């Protein structure tokens, strides 16, 4: 019984995340056109980092002591190079394994057990239910913090919070022995990870009309 | 199961192309290889997007991607 | 005897047809030509369709659903739901006097100016489709606003969906 | 005597509708950053001037494409009967690009590609000479 | 292999060459040749005289068309127009690519599996029959859809 | 992984890449059983067995 | 007679608000690239044009990547023009890539100008049918 | 489920819809658009002539409408008097207060799950009917109470 | 167990409503999800306002809140 509300929180589980993939697959276009990191790359194939924001801080450590104020930003991933752009896919394809094989150890004999059989089974599928929408929306907040990040970086970065990353770039010429060669030798790296700049009077206001 | 019916009848797999092609002068649409493409959107299995299930059976209920990141829902829950 | 595409902007011989079919029986085709050309039987359509009618005092008001009578983000007009604009042309046909109002609301969402043109090229289309059917064209006049006066929440999705709509407004005298 | 609401139709998924709830999100972020973008920086030209239409460029084309810039442009220029170039050296890393656009110019079309394309690349037309011309970066 | 597709979705050869005999012994011609495939059709049975509307009879033809097109796996469609002399060169060029637009738009929004849709209206500049005696009712006034099927 | 088609593949993201002159593309990558590639601007899912 | 309807239509209210949001990120950043994009103007681009010269209109196949002086040497000996050189080779040689089936000569050299760049540049002269090859400094 | 209410209290749609029918057979007008909802109501079922005191057959109807109003769940109530001039300005104003302060009065006395009401009468400067033979018993002169229901 | 009762019926579960929608466009007065808004002003169980119920077990009947205090309301009589 304890078993067979077990088994039907596994069916209830996977048929929910079969049908959240069906839903999911249905909408691949769009998912793409909101997801653009390709354009949210820079221009020396490199991710920009992640940023995240804060407003009005107020801590009580303990009595006679508070500590506040206006805003706070963090740096949580460093920039760093990469080769291809993430897509949704990488975040929101939740795994699927359909178990085909509920062994009942408690077949039901009586109609009392069949009947106990249904409303647990039934409890079990509800749970399954609230667990994969708990998945689903723990993916997507998630991703969506990965997008607010880069979003963030490129707006600070925008209003002269953050200086942009340095590259440099060196170049040779041909080089190996008489048996190996590489005919050019360009090598490129990072000198300078971005980071916030403590001067804050270097930054510049903004207006609407 | 019969691709090339209301026509000559098949005449051989090109694997060039991995597509049958009939005693007809036309492309079968049925495919014969592996090697071939297909159009494809979904997906079987567990851990993926990741480095696939990790080879030793953990003796809990647990099951582990190879970098790391542990499956929930393939992996078994109370 | 009819045609789908707005019967080619004529005004329609229906009556006829209804009292030949009968006769295929002249004062019970009369009985119903005459019960099919009540208002109330018309205005029971009408909210079997998915349009709305309120009359509350001498103004009187019809909400139209734009997603699902136009085709989706662009000024270009649905006409499958062709049954229920004959029978709103139907419909205007008996209040020949007073001018009409018709204005356009849509949500919140995107730019300002972007839902403002939008909601004026809805406008535009509505206006030019009452135009055509035979009303002079000083007793007419369109407005298209975005999200200034909503009757309804943005962030609840169906009054999101029940947000976004057309307006027809007209007086009696 | 029936009341209804005028809005109704097929029923929603509850995945779509967070999907929409974070993304209206999203898109405000995007549209105020573009507004503040816009406004601390001033533009100086415009790529019209270097991309003008010409006569047998205004076939309509709708368009869903996902891959390298190659094959697509490359189509492009054999309906509009020009000569494809490239110039520079093909880049390592490949690039990329995305467009679903419906019933737009072949002139528009192109601009939108160098619009997606940034920094990496750039394209000219020379409609005397009936070639088109795309060419990379010079970095690294 | 089982669980692996075994053919495209809705595929069937005899379906294929039951709606090409059906169009054929129709009227409307379509022909094929190596992997290049072609379809015309006349003007009579698609507008009114020199008019780019369309008539409510047509989208039974348009969904054949669409069912026989959406069969294959394919990159790109080029569709053309083709004019009598009516009036001018304006007009009938005119003519020409507002119908290639308008059943592009509608061949688009039907579940066609191309990417690549390509519209093109010339007017009466590469006629067919020399005999040029009917307007709209000659069989030169046409439209003219073309691909290459993919692999 | 080692990887050889005519194709440009995206999922995972390689760590070394090689080019023919005819236009082979050879990829060395981390191990994975999903590939996605752009065919011929048709976004397309790869699967590969045996891991 | 019979209209079918769209048939990938969103005709829900979460699928139409996807939609729109869509079209809104989708312009924003197609106006954020459009107000970021740095363009060259057409009547002040420093890149060789085409000297229409008639000798050079031959059609060839070269697939070289290697030093650049050579290279130009023997372009201007098919060419049948000659061949000068103004300022100094440096230590590491400019280093060009090339591989063609079937072009002509000026767009070659075109865009052998386009690959050198900022240190070196060419002159064509049809008065007296020469090429130069330039250094910077 | 057992413990977690199922439903909100008093919660049956059946008996919402069917009050509606009788409440506009009854002819006080109900309004439902959108989110918003109006309640209009004339005055001679309700007051005396031109004067601020409730009649004891009005009771019933007022218990039916709170009965109504109970149902929903509001956070604010707005009511608003309307008459026919008579005298001047400022009789009709401070009649149509008087009459408006004393509906809200019952209504908040009876048990409406609201936090906020507001009270106005605006005289007869809002007319609705331009046909004004009567005073009190023309139709022009009303009672509207308003809300917005959230969530 | 009659949601939409003298009305059409049940069309889909707004959970950003937590709420089910009728056939007729009106909001149904039925929960769909937990994550709605009940008024709930009744409570249950032990150690409220306080640190809740200690994890441990007693050989006594005595059991004390999280936070220290001892709870004679819970903790059986003698």
């Amino acid at each position: 019984k304890e078993t067979a509300l077990s088994v039907g929180a596994q069916a209830g589980l996977a048929w929910r995340a079969k049908i959240i993939d069906e839903q999911l697959n249905k909408q691949a276009r769009n998912l793409d056109a909101i997801y653009d990191f390709n354009s949210l790359v820079l221009e020396h194939n490199i991710l920009p980092p992640v940023l995240l924001e804060g407003r009005n801080t107020l801590n009580l450590a303990d009595a006679q002591s508070i500590r506040i104020s206006d805003r706070t930003y963090k740096v949580a991933k460093q920039a760093h190079f990469i080769t291809t752009p993430p897509t949704w896919r990488q975040y929101l394809w939740m795994d699927y394994v359909k178990p085909e094989a509920p062994n009942v150890t408690l077949l039901p004999k009586t109609k009392a057990e069949k009947e106990i059989w249904c409303i647990y089974t039934e409890r079990g599928w509800k749970n399954g239910i609230d667990q994969a929408n708990t998945i689903l929306e723990e993916n997507i907040a998630r991703i969506k913090e990965d997008f607010g990040g880069m979003i963030l970086y490129r707006k600070l970065l925008a209003m002269n919070m953050v200086s942009p990353p340095y590259v440099s770039h060196t170049d040779l010429g041909v080089t190996g022995d008489g048996s190996e060669i590489h005919i050019d030798d360009r090598v490129l790296r990072i000198t300078a990870l971005p980071e916030l700049n403590v001067n804050s009077a270097e930054w510049r206001a903004a207006v609407a009309k | 199961d019969g691709c090339c019916s209301k026509m000559g009848g098949i005449n051989y797999c090109d694997s060039s192309a991995g597509r049958l092609v009939c005693n007809n002068g036309f492309y079968s649409t049925c495919y014969c290889t592996r090697h071939a493409v297909m159009d494809l959107q979904f997906l079987m299995g567990c851990c993926l997007w990741h480095g696939g299930v990790y080879p030793q059976l953990n003796s809990s209920g647990l099951v582990v991607c190879n970098d790391g990141y542990v499956s929930e829902e393939c992996s078994l829950q109370k | 005897c009819f045609h789908p595409p707005y019967n080619n902007f004529q005004p329609d011989r229906r009556a006829v047809k209804r009292v030949g079919v009968d006769t295929g029986g002249g004062t019970v085709g009369l009985v119903a030509s005459i019960y099919r050309d009540s208002k109330r039987k018309i205005i029971r359509d009408l909210q079997k369709q998915d349009i709305q009618y309120v009359e509350y005092g001498d103004t009187r008001t019809l909400i139209i659903p734009t997603d699902k009578y136009f085709m989706f983000s662009s000024p270009r007009l649905n006409e499958i739901c062709y049954p229920g604009l004959n029978n709103v042309i139907r419909l205007l046909n008996f209040y020949p006097q007073s001018t009409i109002y018709v204005a356009g609301f849509t949500d919140n969402v995107g730019s300002r100016s972007h839902k403002r043109k939008l909601s004026q090229a809805q406008a535009e289309t509505m206006m030019t489709f009452l135009w055509a059917n035979g009303i002079a064209a000083k007793r007419l006049k369109a407005e298209g606003y975005g999200d200034k006066n909503a009757i309804s929440d943005n962030a609840i999705i169906h009054g999101s969906a029940q947000n976004r709509r057309i307006e027809i407004q007209w007086f009696t005298s | 005597m029936k009341f209804k609401k005028p809005p109704i139709n097929n029923p929603s998924d509850d995945a779509t509708i967070k999907l929409a709830e974070a993304a209206v999100s999203v898109s405000d972020s995007m549209l105020e950053m573009a507004k503040v973008e816009k406004v601390i920086t001033p533009p100086s030209k415009d790529n019209t001037l270097t991309i003008p239409n010409a006569y047998n460029l205004q076939a309509r084309a709708s368009v869903d494409w996902s891959g390298p810039i190659e094959e697509l442009t490359a189509r492009i220029a054999k309906a509009a009967h020009f000569r494809f170039r490239v110039l520079g050296k093909s880049p390592s890393v490949p690039v990329l690009i995305s467009i679903s656009t419906k019933d737009e110019s072949l002139a528009e079309i192109l601009r939108d590609i160098d619009y997606q394309a940034g920094k990496k690349a750039s394209i000219h037309v020379y409609p005397n000479s009936q070639v088109v011309e795309l060419r990379y970066a010079k970095i690294y | 292999v089982p669980k692996l597709p075994c053919r495209v979705d809705g595929a069937c050869d005899a379906t294929i060459i039951k709606m090409m005999t059906d169009l054929n012994k129709k009227g409307i011609k379509v022909a094929s040749v190596g992997q290049n495939y072609l379809i015309s059709i006349p003007a009579s049975a698609l507008f009114a005289d020199q008019s780019p509307r369309l008539n409510w009879a047509s989208y039974s033809l348009l969904n054949e068309i669409a069912a026989f097109l959406k069969q294959f796996r394919k990159i790109a469609i080029t569709v053309t127009s083709y004019s009598s002399k009516y009036v001018s060169v304006k007009r009938e060029r005119a003519l020409t690519l507002a119908r290639s637009r308008v059943v592009s738009e509608y061949l688009w929004s039907q579940g066609v599996d191309s990417r690549i849709i390509f519209t093109q209206g010339l007017g009466s500049d590469k006629p067919i029959t020399s005999y040029t005696l009917g307007g709209d009712r000659s069989p030169n006034a046409r439209v003219e859809i073309t691909f290459r099927r993919a692999v | 992984m080692y990887v050889r088609t005519n194709l440009t593949i995206l999922s995972p993201g390689w760590l070394a890449s090689m080019t023919s002159a005819d236009g082979t593309h050879a990829y060395e990558m981390q191990k994975s059983p999903v590939l996605l590639v752009s065919w011929h601007g048709k976004v397309m899912q790869l699967k590969v067995e045996g891991l």
